[PDB]
């Protein structure tokens, strides 16, 4: 889950790329 | 937890800037 | 286009608030 | 789409709900 | 108070409707 | 508490979207 | 109108920062 | 009102203070 | 000008996300 | 700490509104 | 400047990186 | 540091004026 990964540890810009359609 | 809601509001703006024309899906549950 | 991007920035913020736990799919033009 | 309608006319809360999952 | 109600517990959309003029 | 200030900034944008033309009043104290 | 809504979104954010503990009343046109 | 002045001309910090409680 | 101010508000938000720990200098026209 | 990143996003918007035409520099490290 | 280019044309992530420290 | 001053204690508007170019 994006809430369980990028909100408990800081996510770099590429970490946000994974959830893009 | 209110801290979860605040962080989610920053995740949606991060996905919007990254995905752009591709689009994003937000699914906490 | 520039102003279209600005509207989408507030649009995803509005959708995040309105939907909440359900989530949403954002698809631009 | 969502941009074609809500970025040219103000969308009410019910209209935004149509885009929710 | 809105700070003592909607910031210590998450408020739904209708909970924000109460403070509207 | 800085966490109070951050949450208030999200309350004002929630009231603005909900109240719309009616308007809102923010009064923590 | 659409662009007027966008200005108000930043307007309430600016008013929240400037006033602070005093608070404010937001009334649109 | 607030929109009629600040959304057509940039409002300084003193002008915003006039709208504070 | 008003709309230029709005773009800068999102511009600094975008720059903050993209740069991160490096930081940035924001200089308007 | 994620709380640091959230607060920084509110500092950049505060500097933008305060500095205006002068501009600002954000340097956490 | 940054406004003269990115506020008239959409700036890619690489273009934003040119403004980073 | 601005992170070590204005993010551990709430900063007034003038406290943000110091870091302006
Ligand atoms: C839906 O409820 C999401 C499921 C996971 C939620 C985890 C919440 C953990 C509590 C917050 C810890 C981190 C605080 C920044
Ligand atoms: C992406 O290419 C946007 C597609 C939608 C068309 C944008 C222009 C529509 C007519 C409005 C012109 C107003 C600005 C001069
Ligand atoms: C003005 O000072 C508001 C009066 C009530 C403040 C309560 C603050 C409690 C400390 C924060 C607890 C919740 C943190 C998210
Ligand atoms: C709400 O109905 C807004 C009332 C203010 C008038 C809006 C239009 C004023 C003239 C500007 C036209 C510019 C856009 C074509
Ligand atoms: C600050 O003074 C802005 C300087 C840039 C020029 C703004 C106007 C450029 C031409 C666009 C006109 C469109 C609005 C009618
Ligand atoms: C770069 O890493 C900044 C150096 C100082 C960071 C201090 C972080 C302290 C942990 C957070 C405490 C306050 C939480 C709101
Ligand atoms: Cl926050
Ligand atoms: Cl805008
Ligand atoms: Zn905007
Ligand atoms: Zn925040």
């Amino acid at each position: 889950g994006i809430v369980e990964q990028c909100c408990t540890s800081i996510c770099s810009l590429y970490q946000l790329e994974n959830y893009c359609n | 937890f209110v801290n979860q809601h605040l962080c989610g509001s920053h995740l949606v703006e991060a996905l919007y800037l990254v995905c752009g024309e591709r689009g994003f899906f937000y699914t906490p549950k």
